[PDB]
């Protein structure tokens, strides 16, 4: 359990 | 102009990117809000657009499990943003310091995120972005209402409306349909509550790997499980109700409205 961010586009992590 | 005419400033409650929050006072109501201060010259074309489309979708919304705003204010070069004022944290903060929550604990929440979610969804708007860091506790007391935030990636639909309405969300709660491409809609935030109702339990994610090529794969395979011992003495109506809701084809996916119907919530 980590804190995730929003994204408004596609980025390959 | 308006913001300075109606409310009164108290103390800082917290900070954001180009953003302080702070405790207000409609003077003329005597009530107490939470007023998000925006320096909007900091603030890209991208960020003007989603405080834009938050600032319209979150006002048309009237709920007590969402985070309500009751203003918008536009002046020389701040925006202002009246919400009700919330000082429990996050969901996320919550789960983290009590590790998971009890069947009885996670129904109750999982309950008014639904009831928020079919809110939403009978308005015309898609969430897109559930998640604990997105819930919201009331107060510090115990059995506080648990309040939706944060419509900055929400869009409206029409009915039930399917189109690519683009790729957005965050990466453990994206939903199969979103990560194939496919046009979506409304299903798209009850997968969020399947995850996030899988956390409520045992307190970590049913789709986690370092690698996203992996955790994206895992995801469009609807390849989770309940692992030993932690999920042996979980009822099986709760993982049905997950098992409803982390359901890779949308169109067989639980709704809003069944799922606060369905044994282990009756609500509706």
């Amino acid at each position: 359990l980590r804190r995730q961010h929003s994204y408004d586009t596609f980025v390959d992590l | 102009t308006r913001f300075t005419e109606e409310y009164q400033l108290f103390e800082e409650l917290g900070k954001g990117a180009f953003s302080v929050v702070r405790r207000c006072v409609k003077v003329l109501a005597g009530q107490e809000y939470a007023a998000k201060i925006i320096n909007t010259k900091k603030l890209s074309a991208r960020d003007h657009q989603k405080l834009e489309r938050e600032a319209r979708i979150c006002r048309l919304l009237k709920h007590p499990n969402i985070v309500r705003l009751h203003d918008s204010i536009s002046e020389e070069g701040h925006h202002y943003l009246i919400f009700d004022l919330v000082t429990g944290g996050e969901l996320f903060e919550d789960i983290v310091a009590r590790e998971y929550y009890s069947e009885a604990d996670a129904s109750h929440c999982i309950q008014q995120i639904l009831e928020a979610v079919l809110h939403c969804h009978q308005m015309g708007v898609v969430h897109r972005d559930l998640k604990p860091e997105n819930l919201l506790l009331a107060s510090k007391l115990k059995g506080a209402a648990v309040k939706l935030a944060d419509f900055g990636l929400a869009i409206e639909v029409e009915g039930e409306q399917q189109a690519w309405f683009g790729f957005a969300g965050t990466p453990g709660y994206l939903s199969p349909e979103v990560l194939r491409k496919d046009p979506y809609g409304k299903p798209v935030d009850l997968w969020a509550c399947g995850v996030i109702l899988y956390i409520l339990l045992v307190g970590y994610p049913p789709f986690w790997d370092e690698d996203q090529h992996r955790l994206y794969k895992q995801i469009k395979a609807g390849a989770y499980d309940f692992p030993s011992p932690e999920w042996d003495t979980v009822t099986p109506e709760a993982k049905d109700l997950i098992n409803k809701m982390l359901t890779i084809n949308p169109s067989k996916r639980i709704t809003a409205a069944e799922a606060l119907k369905h044994p282990w919530i009756s609500h509706r």
